[PDB]
């Protein structure tokens, strides 16, 4: 019953920017941590970013730490990821996922649970 | 200068005498009641400092931005050209707003600290 | 996997006994002994909190009792000590030709009273009630107190009208309110709310019938420590008031004489007009409906097809055999045997004769007597009857008026409130580990 | 919700209202004695928090592991399906053991800190 | 050993029993006055610890060097061969000097911390 | 050796007619006066 | 033997014994006590 649907733009030129978003339904959005994972067309999966259930703590891979911003709105059940610079190495299908973190008073996750449809971003 | 000696000095001068006055906050049924009340006031101020995340500190920095409407003065005209009595009068209408924001800020930070300590 | 995490400010509490303070807003009870009240007090409903209450073990009643007695005694300290009045009195009957129920009551007594100078004496004539004067053998009489206690004359400028007193908890404690509508004084309350102070409770002093105060909201509530133990009192809280109209019809003329250097004694000088008996009126229809409701509720504890009989009180002092109350400063002792006589088997007023006494031995004590000065003119008061104190005496149960223990007049308002101590510190497992 | 408003809420909901109740712990010889006793109780709780290494904190994490025998429940049935009153009753027999362990843990850590500050 | 049990032990042995005695500092008008005074003394000592930068600590290290004239003994003859009563007597003439230096040291450090937090 | 600390740039508004130190001084003096007459002789035999 | 000075004869000497010495005291008279009322709620006791 959990539905995660990614939206956003497709092809941009080097040096541009894109804001991707994820609409969530079928579960309490504010009860789970959320993350973004990407897969280059010819590669495996790579974790990109993680945001906790309250939106206060964000983590990134070093390769995007100074370029990507992750945010969430728990009243709109919406995530967004704003990417700047947009390098050639960032071409990938980006997936919205539920899991990857917990909040001390909940049991541990340390895994990705629900995955979205995915959206392809090219440069 | 001694207790309250800096009262007529500028805010940036009087900020260096905080220990002089802090040490003078603690130093016949009506007189005993007065002593108990003085203790209660001391503890209430210490409780407010603790809630805001300022324990053994006389000067502590926070994460609440100044909203300008509280006072739109330059730093050069507050710390160098104003006393603490004038400042206290100037923002007396906002002290119950700022304190509330301070409590909320600590509540968020304290929870964030707990979450950062649950990552293996 | 889990580590101990310490939390401070935890919403838990434990039963506790502490000292409460009063708030209120001359009089025998006063506001200078209390703090100002909060014009906008708060009440916080606890949506999922169910607490166990026991009105019979509620320590707020003992404190209220002690505080009321202390205020009463403090209010009699700056007043006149009537030691010059323990003298031989020479009395005759004031109106010996009456055929009413006051024949033999109100004696015209003469005595040699002291005055400002120690060398002189003043002959004084005054009227005393029969109940205040004991025959020793015009005939020789003494005041009833000379046998056991001294009398302090209450200050005539200090009112005896009850002033609502709000009891407030000290910081670190909270008062929980039941807020249930069918709560019988014991057991759980599933609708507990938190308050800082209680409502204003009037320190009304009475026996048998509880005058003024709060009413039940849905039905008459029968409250007892045991029900089956006939040695306990039953407190009946009514859901409708019954109005009682009490009067002291005699137009008393009050005189004042100086008995010492800065002290004066007040006494009834004469009575203008006819001599009439003090009495109270309760209507028959309202009282009969009230008893019908009380019987209906009593049949839920003693079963149906059980005959419920009401009867007058039996022995003891007037404080417990009659309905004692303060009406406009006078102390009435109403018979009530017209109110409690009936057997219940599965505008037409009732007039209750009332006696008046001037020498009061209040709070079931010996050695501290009070003299109530007479009040000029005719006294009338209208009160609400809000509850009853009954005692239980086969197929028929007999109930009689009881009372005299003032704590049962207060453990009737302070029954929905409990005092608890806040325990803000606690621990719980989490996955949070100290960095170290 | 206000003072004790969260009393009927779950532990993980009531944990966000700690400042509301902390601020209500401080806010006629018998009444003066009651005020002095309330102050003494406040200070004793603050002393216990200080001994455990928790000064200006409402939520503080420690190094004492949960021993399971104290309570073998899942986190999902404590923070989400239990109140603080029920928890307090459940472990009322162990509060004098846990506190002792907490004091010992701080004593070791404090000494360790001193030793780490003596390395040139 | 219990309260004051380490009084006859060496300084380096008695330093491990600080919680035992700290917990015993808090645990009829004249008796009420005595209780209020005991509270005032407790708070004054806590205020001194706070001013020096030592809040929730029983052992805290500072930046004031030992000046030798206060006591020119070896560490091996203070912590291993002396009691706290003997030490207290030995330096009773210098306790009002050291404390003053401690207050000044914290005042400088606290201001330095503020300046380090104003660098973008 | 009591101290007095001059406030070089402090100007304050005073009002001797609303100064609550007077009411306390009055109450304290009356209380001391009455306390000093408690362990003394009551001349009630002289109202002759 | 405990004393503030020993040599100062103006001081008391407190002697603490290491064994008790028993002392048996009696009031052999079989007194009959009477009571009379002397005021409103007061009574005086005396040997009758
Ligand atoms: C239950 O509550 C009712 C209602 O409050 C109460 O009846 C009321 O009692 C008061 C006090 O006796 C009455 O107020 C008096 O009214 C008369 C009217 O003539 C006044 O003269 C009185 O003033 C004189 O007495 C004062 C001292 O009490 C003096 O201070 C004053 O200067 C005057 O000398 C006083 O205002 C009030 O009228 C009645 N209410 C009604 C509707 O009659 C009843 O007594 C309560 N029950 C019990 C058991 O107390
Ligand atoms: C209250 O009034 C009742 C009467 O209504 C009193 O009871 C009566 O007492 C007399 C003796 O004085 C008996 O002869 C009557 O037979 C009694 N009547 C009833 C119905 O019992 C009662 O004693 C009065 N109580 C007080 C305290 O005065
Ligand atoms: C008072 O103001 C003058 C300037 O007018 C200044 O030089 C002096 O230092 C001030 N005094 C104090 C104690 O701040
Ligand atoms: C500043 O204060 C005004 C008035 O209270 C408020 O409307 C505004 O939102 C505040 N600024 C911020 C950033 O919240
Ligand atoms: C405050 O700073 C601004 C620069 O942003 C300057 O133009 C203005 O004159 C300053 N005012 C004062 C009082 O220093
Ligand atoms: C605070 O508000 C009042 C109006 O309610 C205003 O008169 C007063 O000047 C304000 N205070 C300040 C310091 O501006
Ligand atoms: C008052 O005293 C006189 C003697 O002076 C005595 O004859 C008289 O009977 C006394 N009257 C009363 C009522 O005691
Ligand atoms: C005097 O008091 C006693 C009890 O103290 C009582 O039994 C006795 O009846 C009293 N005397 C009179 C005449 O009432
Ligand atoms: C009051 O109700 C409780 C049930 O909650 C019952 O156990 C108790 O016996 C009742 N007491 C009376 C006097 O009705
Ligand atoms: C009083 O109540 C108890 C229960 O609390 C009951 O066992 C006892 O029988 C009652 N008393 C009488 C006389 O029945
Ligand atoms: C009492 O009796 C005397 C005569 O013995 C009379 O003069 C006096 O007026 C009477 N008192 C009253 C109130 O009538
Ligand atoms: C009491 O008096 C009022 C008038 O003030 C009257 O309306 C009412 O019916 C009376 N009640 C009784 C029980 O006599
Ligand atoms: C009055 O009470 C009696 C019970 O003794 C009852 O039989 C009668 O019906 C009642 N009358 C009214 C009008 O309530
Ligand atoms: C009569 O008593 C029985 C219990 O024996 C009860 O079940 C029934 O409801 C009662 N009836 C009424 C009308 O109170
Ligand atoms: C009134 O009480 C008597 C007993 O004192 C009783 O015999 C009589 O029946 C009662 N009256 C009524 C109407 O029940
Ligand atoms: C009592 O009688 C006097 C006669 O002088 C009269 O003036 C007064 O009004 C009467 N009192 C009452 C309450 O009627
Ligand atoms: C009697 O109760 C009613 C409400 O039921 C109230 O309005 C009225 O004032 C009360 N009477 C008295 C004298 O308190
Ligand atoms: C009370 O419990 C209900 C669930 O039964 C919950 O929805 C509600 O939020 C709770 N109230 C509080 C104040 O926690
Ligand atoms: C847990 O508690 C039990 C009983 O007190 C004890 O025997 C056991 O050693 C404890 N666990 C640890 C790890 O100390
Ligand atoms: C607790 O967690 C275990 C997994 O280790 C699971 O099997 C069990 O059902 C859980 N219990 C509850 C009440 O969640
Ligand atoms: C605490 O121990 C007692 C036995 O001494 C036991 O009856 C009680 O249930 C225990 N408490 C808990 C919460 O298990
Ligand atoms: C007392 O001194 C002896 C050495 O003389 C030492 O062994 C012993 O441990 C000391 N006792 C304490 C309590 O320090
Ligand atoms: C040590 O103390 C002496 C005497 O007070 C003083 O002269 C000396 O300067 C102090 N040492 C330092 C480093 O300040
Ligand atoms: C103190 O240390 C010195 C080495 O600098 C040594 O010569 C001296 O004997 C030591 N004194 C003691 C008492 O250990
Ligand atoms: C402190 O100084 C006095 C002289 O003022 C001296 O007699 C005393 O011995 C000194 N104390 C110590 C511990 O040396
Ligand atoms: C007590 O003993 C001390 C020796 O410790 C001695 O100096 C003193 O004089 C003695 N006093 C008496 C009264 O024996
Ligand atoms: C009292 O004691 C002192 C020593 O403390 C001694 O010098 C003096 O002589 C004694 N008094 C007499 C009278 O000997
Ligand atoms: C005292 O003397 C009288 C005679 O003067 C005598 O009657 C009385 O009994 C004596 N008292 C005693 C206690 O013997």
């Amino acid at each position: 019953e959990v539905q995660l649907v990614e939206t956003g733009g497709g092809l941009v030129q080097p040096g541009g920017s894109l804001k991707l978003s994820c609409r969530a339904s079928g579960y309490t959005f504010s009860s789970f941590a959320m993350s973004w994972v990407r897969q280059a067309p010819g590669k495996g999966l790579e974790w990109v970013s993680l945001i906790n259930d309250r939106g206060g703590l964000t983590f990134y891979v070093d390769s995007v730490k100074g370029r990507f911003t992750i945010s969430r709105d728990n009243s709109k059940n919406t995530l967004s990821l704003q990417m700047h610079s947009l390098r050639d190495g960032d071409t990938a299908v980006y997936y919205c996922a539920t899991g990857g973190m917990s909040s001390a008073l909940q049991s541990s996750k340390y895994y990705f649970d629900f995955w979205g449809q995915g959206a392809l971003v090219t440069v | 200068l001694g207790f309250l000696g800096a009262a007529g000095s500028t805010m940036g001068a009087a900020s260096m005498t905080l220990t002089v006055q802090a040490r003078n906050l603690l130093s016949g049924i009506k007189q005993l009641q007065a002593r108990v009340l003085a203790v209660e006031h001391y503890l209430r101020d210490q409780q407010l400092l603790g809630i805001w995340g300022c324990s053994g500190k006389l000067i502590c920095c926070t994460n609440v931005p100044w909203n300008s409407s509280w006072s739109n003065r330059n730093l050069s005209e507050i710390w160098d050209n104003m006393t603490w009595l004038q400042w206290d009068k100037e923002i007396s209408n906002y002290t119950q707003i700022i304190y509330g924001l301070l409590e909320e800020s600590q509540n968020q930070q304290e929870k964030n600290e707990q979450d950062l300590l649950a990552l293996d | 996997n889990l580590w101990v995490t310490v939390y401070y400010g935890v919403p838990v509490w434990k039963d506790a006994e502490t000292t409460l303070f009063c708030a209120s807003d001359h009089n025998v009870w006063a506001t200078h002994a209390c703090v100002p009240t909060d014009p906008n007090p708060q009440e916080i409903h606890l949506e999922n909190v169910t607490e166990e209450f026991n009105m019979w073990k509620n320590n707020m009643v003992e404190q209220m009792h002690e505080d009321i007695i202390s205020l009463w005694d403090q209010s009699l300290k700056p007043c006149v000590k009537l030691t010059p009045l323990c003298v031989t009195l020479q009395c005759t009957n004031y109106t010996p030709n009456l055929t009413s129920m006051m024949r033999g009551e109100l004696k015209n007594c003469s005595f040699n009273m002291t005055t400002e100078l120690r060398d002189k004496k003043q002959k004084v004539y005054s009227l005393f009630y029969r109940l205040d004067v004991v025959q020793i053998n015009n005939k020789e009489y003494r005041l009833i107190n000379c046998n056991t206690s001294a009398i302090t004359q209450a200050c005539p400028k200090v009112s005896f009208e009850p002033i609502p007193i709000h009891y407030c908890a000290p910081a670190g404690f909270a008062i929980l309110k039941c807020k249930d509508k069918k709560f019988n004084g014991t057991g759980p309350c599933p609708s507990v709310s938190t308050v800082q102070c209680t409502h204003g409770i009037k320190p009304v002093v009475s026996t048998q019938l509880l005058l003024n105060g709060s009413l039940a909201e849905e039905e008459v509530i029968i409250r007892s420590e045991n029900i089956t133990n006939n040695a306990k009192n039953i407190l009946v809280q009514l859901n409708t008031p019954v109005q009682i109209n009490c009067t002291r019809p005699n137009n008393n003329t009050v005189k004042s004489i100086r008995i010492g250097p800065g002290q004066a004694f007040y006494y009834t000088g004469d009575i203008i007009g006819d001599i009439r008996m003090a009495h109270c009126n309760v209507s028959k229809a309202t009282w009969n409906e009230t008893l019908g409701k009380v019987v209906k509720q009593l049949r839920k504890h003693f079963g149906n097809n059980t005959i419920i009989r009401f009867a007058q009180s039996s022995g003891g002092d007037l404080e417990v055999t009659t309905h004692s109350f303060n009406c406009g400063g006078e102390f009435f002792y109403c018979n009530t045997s017209g109110l409690f006589n009936s057997t219940w088997i599965s505008n037409d007023s009732i007039t209750l004769p009332c006696r008046i006494k001037q020498i009061i031995n209040m709070w079931q004590r010996i050695g501290q007597a009070m003299y109530a000065p007479p009040i000029q003119g005719v006294i009338r008061c209208v009160s609400n009857i809000t509850g009853l104190i009954l005692t239980r005496d086969s197929t028929t149960e007999t109930f009689r008026p009881g009372g005299g223990d003032m704590r049962d007049n207060w453990r009737s308002e302070l029954y929905k409130y409990k005092v608890v101590k806040i325990e803000p510190l606690g621990v719980a497992p989490t996955r949070c580990k100290r960095r170290v």
